[PDB]
């Protein structure tokens, strides 16, 4: 990553052994549940396309994500080359394969994350890593929103923590989810404590509805 | 196209 | 987050590794106990809004408990926009602009203008704002979480009476989700018959050690 | 904590996971054996009172002795106040302020690095231990009278015991020495004692230990 | 390995225990997987030859790797002497050398030397030379160790395609040490392996469609 | 610890939780195994005497070993009053006694004073030489064989002898042989050797 | 050991935890296979006298090792004051037994190591502890070359491990490890083996040969 | 009032 | 004597 020293200047610093091993571990723990994706981009801070390539290149096993991931990023490059074509000691523009990491040097990734301005290289890939990580992680869900259901003995509190990591992993848009809870929340509590929060009228905060059904 | 998992921020 | 560099200069620094695992470990681990508070605290000393969104965003289960907490911020958020609006219009050129609720949450502001507000001459705190109600809510979540009543804390015919004060406290915090007359009439209420008779002849204003001393 | 930086300035740092992981663990681990109160010592080099109060709450069983501790801080904090009663200038500690309840961050900073420094964090460690010395002595599991050598115990392993317990129990060093003096030599078993008092007292407890070995 | 210090001067630190364990304990668990050689570049960010050589001596196993991947550093260091010769004469003492190919695998060179060069206004970067000759030896370590071919990864009748194509993509990596593996002929021979059903379906899609549009098809 | 700093300035600086840690557990899984001695120097070095107080504080067992260690500190406190004997000008360093070098009598700020100071009074040194002075005793007493004791077994490997003769004479020590306790056969072909053979040799011939 | 700060001084530092941890660990896990020496040479990375000693003397089994140990070292130091005699305020001149650490102050020990020329007692001492160990590795070698033999079903590759393995432990000249590779690896390959490896015919890189029998 | 447990120091 | 272990490198 790039790190301030103390003269006030932003310098390159090696990846840790504790950074490797800790995202090695995530994924081999955790694989594509949604919080993955967090703990990604907290541990790729202030990363460069080479170190972020370190991440993703480090992962065993889930081949077929890590070539979906790859796709994401070639058609996201691909868009950068769209929007920003290229043409002596001076710093050349990046092109698409430059922000991936696949053909432009550690240095030249240092000199524009650097530059004043910068051109922050390092961000832009985690973005696209992080579009092609969404799309794994949906894809991944074992879970639709509408298969879960309170049972009959289950406690309200349990039931609601399934809906809520199955609509995490989905990734709908905020109307739809909003939609989810309006509708399908009470509406797929098991009787009794469906009869509570109906009593309790809309506008009930999920505070109050976990409270009245405990 | 999803709308991410960043429940915060 | 933002800390003392070696020469005395504030600076942004990324989480560590270390922090983000002892947040998410603890989580797993304790679920919401009260302690998980103070942890939290603690471990997000410094931090940023980034940060401490990074912190929530980490944790796996718990979905209901953090859709909650999201509805506190929020409602936290709105009566900050409406205490302390901020007027509308232009933008200054070089210049910082007053955060509102979302800014402060994290959501609507980079994490450079976070490290300008809290580096700032007088500071502009919406690290430690955020984690006020980040605070709240978590507290609420703890009071859900409590199983049991402290009305049904009640010393065993042969438990000790330690171990009665120990349930007794542990109720008692997490009920209140905090540490801090009605209490100590109960405690020597629910005790059992030979020990409330010791403990009443004390009389009032007894202090624990003494009661536990008496009842041992 | 307060540390020191390159340019000899006194500056506060962030308590670490590893300090707050190992406090807690302690605690679960040795629940309030005596060894907790220099752990507890060595891991707040340093603390604010913040800080202080940070390794108490995080603590998650134990709320007994957790609120007989908060009840002893109390009354040092009332004795403190009886002692020392109290615009861009700096106010003078009450006793939740060094217990850090009333206080803000700033403030300790301000008074621990203030020349001359005002050391609230020493001053309500110092409480704190007070407190934490009264539970060890509480929860003591036995008494130095009913510490005695099994007719096959191992002379060490009962000297092991007693010096345990009367670490625990936490009376004055002369009160200690009696003990030593007449109840270890008095409750060793048949053949240990013989030789023991064969060798008559003022023998150093090294020459005990060979000559029971 | 070279590091800048807090104020932005390039020195020499110790290799850290950390990172030796990391390094030793990734070989024991994961031998030579396509995934050890990202590792190991990971693991050796800024080393001199000297680190890059305790790595590899820390090995306790796999003997036999070992002496081909020395068989394929001497090879690389004799294209460099050939590509980048140095004129032999004497050698004026206490003055910087320039590297020969055995200069530069840490095996004729002082640590100083490397410190010297590494450290040089511009660098030499005799560590990342050396490097790049460790990890050509290592690849063709781990496509020689792969232990099956990628005609002979079918799915299964009930096999799911996710779980087919993970087994493809996992062995054509080891087969080419290179994830880089995406050709026309691939993503033939993933649908020409495939079951009959999800073949099928596959086959509906056409050509030109994404992996992501043909694990959504078969789900 | 008293450690230099990046910019080369004598600095006091806390115990770490990685150095508490360190030596409460090599305490609890070795004992007092002799090897436990040098750990305990070298997780102590730059201590002051409060440091070493810490860390001989935090051991939980081990009650009566601790005794004795007290009583040897105490002695060797009373032989330095014996060798070195000692109100104060106001803001002047005092010299510090016995019961200061063993951080009883002494705050820390005058032990980084001393330790500090130029010429330097070590009283972390000197005080954790005594601490390693009553260790040293209690490994020996914790020695559970004797070296008379460790006679090579019938079909006991060399090797394993020897590792367990020098194990026992290490812990009997803290505070010719080898050859005559073998079995018959390796004390044979040693003795066959003749007199200045190098242990190397002597496991060579009976390997 | 001695490190560098930033005043570009080289300064004493204590030896770490995690380094004292690490060796311990090292040889009760390993013992005395080969690959323990190149560990202790890194784990010691700018050690004084001193810390050398702390990593020897913390170890805690294998008493006889280290008594060959002290006994090459000794041996060393001898032959040190043999070439090199030593006949206010003033830097002594080190004889064997300071650099070996056992007649040298921690002082003495960093005055000698910083000096201007440098007297590099640290890296002296350590080139003296490995040349005992180098004797105590192949001292504890289990096997002889000669003894390493590819079972009926074992695969090539495994034995060909072996043998390297064996060949590193016995640390012969580089001459006579050739003759090794030359001679035994194929005579003492299984018999299906061996015929493939005959039909090469002579001459053949190991990476042939294993390609052949894979 | 208990003596406190440091036994060194 | 022994040639020593370290198979990379300066020896
Ligand atoms: O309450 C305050 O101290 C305050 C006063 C003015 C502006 C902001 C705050 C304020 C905080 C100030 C400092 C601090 O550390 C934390 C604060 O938290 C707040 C939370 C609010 O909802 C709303 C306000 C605050
Ligand atoms: O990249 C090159 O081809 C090159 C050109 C001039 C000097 C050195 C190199 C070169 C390297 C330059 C920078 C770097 O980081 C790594 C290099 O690796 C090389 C490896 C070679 O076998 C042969 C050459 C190199």
């Amino acid at each position: 990553p790039i790190v301030q020293n103390l003269q006030g200047q932003m310098v390159h610093q090696c990846i840790s052994p504790r950074t490797l091993n800790a995202w090695v571990k995530v994924v081999e723990e955790k694989a594509f549940s949604p919080e993955v994706i967090p703990m990604f981009s907290a541990l790729s801070c202030g990363a460069t396309p080479q170190d972020l390539n370190t991440m993703l290149n480090t992962v065993g096993g889930h081949q077929a994500a890590m070539q979906m991931l790859k796709e994401t990023i070639n058609e996201e490059a691909a868009e950068w080359d769209r929007l920003h074509p290229v043409h002596p000691g001076q710093m050349r523009e990046p092109r698409g394969s430059d922000i991936a990491g696949t053909t432009s040097t550690l240095q030249e990734q240092i000199g524009w994350m650097t530059h004043n301005p910068p051109i922050p290289v390092g961000e832009i890939y985690k973005r696209w890593i992080i579009l092609g990580l969404n799309k794994i992680v949906r894809m991944y869900s074992p879970t639709s929103i509408l298969d879960i259901r309170q049972g009959p003995k289950e406690p309200f509190r349990d039931y609601v923590d399934r809906f809520y990591k199955t609509l995490r992993a989905e990734q709908a848009s905020q109307e739809v989810k909003n939609a989810a809870t309006e509708t399908l929340l009470v509406q797929n509590a098991n009787p009794d404590c469906k009869t509570i929060l109906k009593a309790l009228g809309p506008g009930a905060t999920l505070e109050e509805m976990m409270t009245a059904c405990q | 196209s999803p709308s991410g998992v960043f429940t915060f921020g």
